[PDB]
DNA sequence: AAACGCGGGGGACAGCGCGTACGTGCGTTTAAGCGGTGCTAGAGCTGTCTACGACCAATTGAGCGGCCTCGGCACCGGGATTCTC
DNA sequence: GAGAATCCCGGTGCCGAGGCCGCTCAATTGGTCGTAGACAGCTCTAGCACCGCTTAAACGCACGTACGCGCTGTCCCCCGCGTTT
């Protein structure tokens, strides 16, 4: 659901500030962007929860922060 | 002219990929702050995830990262979270 | 619906006082009108009819206001506007009838009309036009369209040798088939050779040096073989993009009757193309020729697939290195007869890749059946290299221009080699030290060889160094001066190259430009414009219709655009650039055959003085080495160097043939040829034809003998005497006249002062004008011939004859046999 | 301390109105996706040799357990200060 | 501005912490033996970068409606306080 290249391009770039000139697999890319998907339609699924409570229709960012805050992160 | 280069890596992600990404999560209607706001949201999760993929890496003193190492990390983040 | 407006004539100074141009989204080019914005009211669409309104406010107003646009740029923008204006003309020209329609419309009326395709468009946004219009628009391209379904040139027909080829013998002279011109001695032998390979069975290559005739060579020999060997089957030709038109090209001037299609385009053309032009009726195909590119086999294979084709080639097989190809593997899914690889050079970079190209012609035990690699130098290498060659060399048919055509100038390639610049120096010293704190801002280190390499020849492909270089000339930089001072100096080979440039500007040379990077040759392009140069670019980005008019107008013999610059990938196959005299290869491939290529692009037959050839490279850098590599590749090269019978259904065409045709024996080759008859000795129809002529004559005399209507041939009761031989004299007759007088143009006929009687009160007006052009119909294709006759539309009969309406077929038979009687009368 | 009863105040709940933001559609532009070009570095594998760790025995010192003594913290009471109505 | 609650100060009581002493167990030292790991070399996979070509996604702007936000009014419940269990 995310273009592939430019993900890889940002993933490459964060890695940058650990070591410089790392190599990946493009397997390994694949797995990150699989994980990162999950990650965020898990945290869509939650906030919208919170969402619904407040008796909105959108979501709003105070709704990130607080299930960011009540799952812990 | 050549002078039409530019570059911003983080806009990658982009609203129509978010309306997916959201609509997959079920929601109806979002304001436009929340594209910024889960593109930080976003950076901190790749961070931690490499942070623990290129230490895995660097300590077998590989060049390449594989999937495998990324895995690992992933069966340690998934359990710690 | 509104579609693109084309051109405006005398916001709200523009929506007052202007009338644009306005085509329309669900009608043809030539239905477009000038509208007013009152004019066209309100509809869907309108906003783009303001987006150009805009356009047109940016214009007038950068045309008007600014002292600090220059005459130039008015110069610049009237050409512009000139080249949109040549386009939106030229796409009012037909350049193909698809497919002919009958209508009918709740006015209570029909008509004829035609699926034309326009000179420039694809096949989608063809469209329906009314018939008796474009007939007067382009008689020429009407005729030459239903010659097409009038031929008998048709896959159904071809003959089929599956036991074995028919005899062949060397080919003394350019068969009467070929019109484009002469065919070289050369050429010619050549076709002698495929012929010969061909009645062998063999696939082959043709690898003559680069731009000897590949290209005509191999249409002549598809039209030797479709001709005389009568192979009309689907035949198949891929070609690389840019040289698609040409072929086209190629094909209409040396053999137009073959009647060819440019599989191409969204997805939307091609479906159109297999609906109206593949298929007869759904199968048989409608067609002679695909040219395609290897993009539409690799999405349209399960299609294509589908074809039992007879002949397939390939234009550049090089682009077939490895049998892992998807191209390789798909085309390799494909089901043909024959194949056959054209190239300019079949030794790319390894022997494996060859062994790989063989495969694709021959079955494995053919190949070089032994994986060992070419040494480098050794005993082992010497006895494979010369059994491969004493193998391969009958499937091989190459010639060197220079033994071939002594008449074409000769090539000097030469090298210069050109120290860095300071910043150039720095630069690769810095990449060389891996210093990342330099390259900060400068860095994508993970290929160092790239990008030292890119370094090597340019600062500015590094995003800062125009900046780093500029800042130091805060103000200046805003001035055109300091701007080209800075990128003339950044680059030493770049401060040669515009030192060369400027004396062939002064000795009027014409100059291509090479490079393998897109943003290197934008940067030298930029230059050329801000130095005022009159230049044209081809690559990747640019596609097929304006790449097209720009390489036609550089070889323009008017053309004022001296420079002409071009990718190696795209630019290097098969474009001409015979107008050009003098290349630069800026940098090279690690591949010595593109650099070759791109030599050749200028070296064609044709070209009629000296090229120079210049080979630009960095002193002191890993490309002097890349050369090395380069050599080390060109080494391989100096290492490989019934008929008795009649059946009743034959009778019954026989039969309706005369009657249709009279005296067929003239025509009846092409009879059977077009299957009207099924294949019977020419003798034998001959002689049962004057036979039972013989027997409507004694019919006469039985007549006589009865006074003083059915007869069998052959106990088949399906003939009779009267029709045929009144039909017979009279067709003889008419079709006498006509030609006597009329027949450098039948069109001329009048039945002139013999007067007939009118129509009885038929539902259509008639006149001896409709008489003589129905005679004319009748002439072109006999009697009988009903529909064929009402849908010509040179005789403008298509409104006025019916399928309970006055006169049909029995009325037209009847009139016919009144106006051949009073005419013979 | 918890349970139970009572009153008053505050919050929660609902409805309405208005404005802005979000969604949708159209047209144009750009980048992604796929295939191919080309090369080199790094992974992955194999073999050999050496040093380190494990195992065993003996010896010695520290840590653990118990006991005793003293100080610090908690609790209680009173007075002063702060916060709330 | 007054009343109640909280804080601070001083003394007493005790329990826990801290230290000391003795004995036993664990750690330390030394020697031997085996293998795993380190080092070196070789082979070829696969990654990195860029081009060519096509098509849809993206991007921008305009327009309209719906939802969000704020305000007002009413009713319910819970909190606070006192008494009893
Ligand atoms: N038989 C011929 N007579 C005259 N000119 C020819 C003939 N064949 C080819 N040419 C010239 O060659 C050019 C086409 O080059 P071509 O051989 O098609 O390139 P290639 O075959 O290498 O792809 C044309 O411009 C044409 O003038
Ligand atoms: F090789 Be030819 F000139 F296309
Ligand atoms: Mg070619």
């Amino acid at each position: 659901l995310i273009r592939k290249l430019p993900f890889q391009r940002l993933v490459r770039e964060i890695a940058q500030d650990f070591k410089t000139d790392l190599r990946f697999q493009s397997s390994a890319v694949m797995a990150l962007q699989e994980a990162s998907e999950a990650y965020l339609v898990a945290l869509f699924e939650d906030t919208n929860l919170c969402a619904i409570h407040a008796k909105r229709v959108t979501i709003m960012p105070k709704d990130i922060q607080l299930a960011r805050r009540i799952r812990g992160e | 002219r050549h002078r039409k280069v530019l570059r911003d890596n983080i806009q990658g992600i982009t609203k129509p990929a978010i309306r997916r990404l959201a609509r997959r999560g079920g929601v109806k209607r979002i304001s436009g702050l929340i594209y910024e706001e889960t593109r930080g949201v976003l950076k901190v999760f790749l961070e931690n995830v490499i942070r623990d993929a290129v230490t895995y890496t660097e300590h077998a003193k590989r060049k390449t990262v594989t999937a495998m190492d990324v895995v690992y990390a992933l069966k340690r983040q998934g359990r710690t979270l | 619906g509104i579609d693109i407006v084309i051109n405006h004539r005398l916001l709200n100074n523009c929506k007052e006082n202007y009338e644009f141009l306005i085509k329309w989204t669900d009608e043809s080019h030539l239905h477009n009108t000038w509208e007013t914005y009152e004019s066209i009211g309100q509809v869907r669409g309108l906003k783009r009819l303001d987006n150009y309104c805009k356009q047109f406010i940016i214009e007038d107003q950068q045309v008007r206001l600014d002292p600090y646009v220059t005459a130039e740029d008015i110069e610049i923008m009237d050409m512009e506007r000139e080249r949109r204006l040549d386009e939106f003309e030229e796409f009012h020209v037909p350049e193909r009838i698809i497919d002919s329609q009958r209508a009918s419309l709740e006015d209570g009326t029909s008509q004829l009309q035609y699926l034309v395709k326009w000179r420039r468009l694809n096949y989608d946004e063809a469209t329906w036009e009314n018939a008796t219009d474009i007939v007067k628009l382009a008689p020429e391209q009407v005729k030459h369209f239903q010659n097409r379904e009038n031929s008998k040139i048709l896959p159904q027909y071809s003959s089929n040798y599956t036991s074995q080829r028919p005899r062949f013998e060397k080919l003394s002279v350019q068969p009467p088939f070929i019109k484009g011109g002469e065919l070289r001695d050369f050429q010619l032998t050549g076709i002698n050779w495929m012929a010969f390979l061909w009645s062998k069975g063999d696939n082959g290559i043709l690898a003559d040096e680069m731009g000897l005739g590949k290209t005509v060579q191999t249409v002549a020999f598809i039209s030797w073989l479709i001709f005389a060997r009568r192979q009309n089957g689907p035949h198949i030709i891929v070609v690389p993009l840019s040289t698609m038109p040409a072929w086209l090209d190629t094909f209409e001037k040396w053999a137009p009757d073959l009647n060819c299609i440019c599989y191409m385009g969204n997805q939307k053309s091609r479906d159109t193309i297999r609906e109206y032009e593949f298929y007869t009726n759904p199968k048989t195909m409608k067609f002679n020729v695909l040219l395609t590119t290897y993009e539409y086999i690799l999405k349209d294979r399960a299609e294509l697939g589908s074809i039992k084709w007879q002949f397939m080639a390939v234009d550049e097989a090089h682009r077939l290195k490895n049998a892992e190809s998807s191209l390789y593997e798909s085309l390799n899914s494909f089901k043909v007869a024959n194949r056959m690889l054209i190239t300019g050079t079949p030794l790319q970079n390894n022997i494996k890749e060859l062994a790989a190209l063989v495969n694709f012609l021959m079955p494995g035990r053919f190949t070089i059946d032994q994986e060992i690699d070419f040494e480098n130098q050794d005993e082992e290498q010497e006895e494979y290299i010369h059994d491969l060659h004493r193998r391969i060399q009958p499937f091989i048919l190459r010639r060197l221009k220079k033994d071939v055509e002594k008449s074409l100038p000769s090539k000097t390639e030469r090298i210069l080699r050109v120290e860095l610049s300071d910043v150039q120096t720095e630069y690769y010293k810095n990449i060389l030290t891996k210093n990342y704190s330099a390259l900060t801002a400068g860095f994508s280190l993970l290929n160092i060889m790239n990008e030292l390499k890119k370094a090597s020849n340019h600062p500015y492909l590094f995003d800062n160094a125009e900046e780093r270089v500029l800042q130091k000339f805060g103000d200046g930089k805003m001035t055109r001066e300091n701007v080209l001072r800075g990128l003339i100096m950044s680059s030493g080979k770049m401060v040669l190259l515009d030192q060369l440039l400027t004396r062939l500007k002064k000795d009027g040379h014409r100059v291509l430009i090479f490079s393998q990077m897109v943003r290197m040759l934008d940067i030298l392009g930029d230059y050329l414009s801000i130095k005022g140069i009159n230049f044209q670019r081809l690559d990747g980005t640019v596609p097929s219709a304006q790449r097209r008019i720009s390489i036609d107008h550089f070889n323009s013999p008017d053309s004022n655009d001296f420079v002409f610059l071009l990718s190696t990938r795209a630019g290097g196959l098969g474009i001409n650039l015979m107008t050009a005299d003098t290349v630069v290869i800026f940098d090279s491939d690690w591949n010595p055959q593109a650099d070759l290529q791109a030599m050749a692009r200028a070296h064609r037959i044709g070209q009629k003085n000296h090229v120079m050839v210049y080979r630009l490279v960095s002193k002191d850098t890993v490309e002097e080495e890349v050369l090395e590599r380069a050599r080390k590749k060109m080494i391989l090269e100096y290492a490989i160097i019934d008929m008795d019978s009649i059946g009743e259904s034959e009778v019954r065409a026989l039969y309706k043939a005369i009657l249709k045709f009279g005296n067929l024996k003239e025509i009846l080759d092409e009879l059977i040829a077009d299957g009207t008859l099924p294949v019977k000795s020419f003798e034998k129809y001959g002689e049962t034809y004057d036979e039972m002529m013989e027997a409507a004559k004694d019919c006469v005399h039985e007549e006589e003998k009865n006074r003083k209507v059915l007869f069998n041939f052959k106990g088949v009761k399906s003939l009779n005497a009267e029709s045929l031989l009144s039909r017979v004299e009279d067709l003889k007759y008419l079709k006498n006249l006509i030609n006597s007088n009329y027949k450098d143009d039948p069109l001329k006929f009048s039945l002139g002062n013999n007067t007939p009687k009118p129509v009885q009160n038929w539902s259509s007006n008639w006149t001896k004008e409709e008489d003589e052009k129905l005679l004319i119909g009748v002439f072109k294709y006999g009697y009988g011939s009903w529909t064929q006759i009402r849908d010509d539309p040179f005789l403008g009969i298509t409104d006025k004859i019916f399928l309970k309406k006055v006169p049909g077929a029995i009325h037209l038979g009847r009139r016919v046999d009144y106006l051949l009687s009073f005419l013979r009368g």
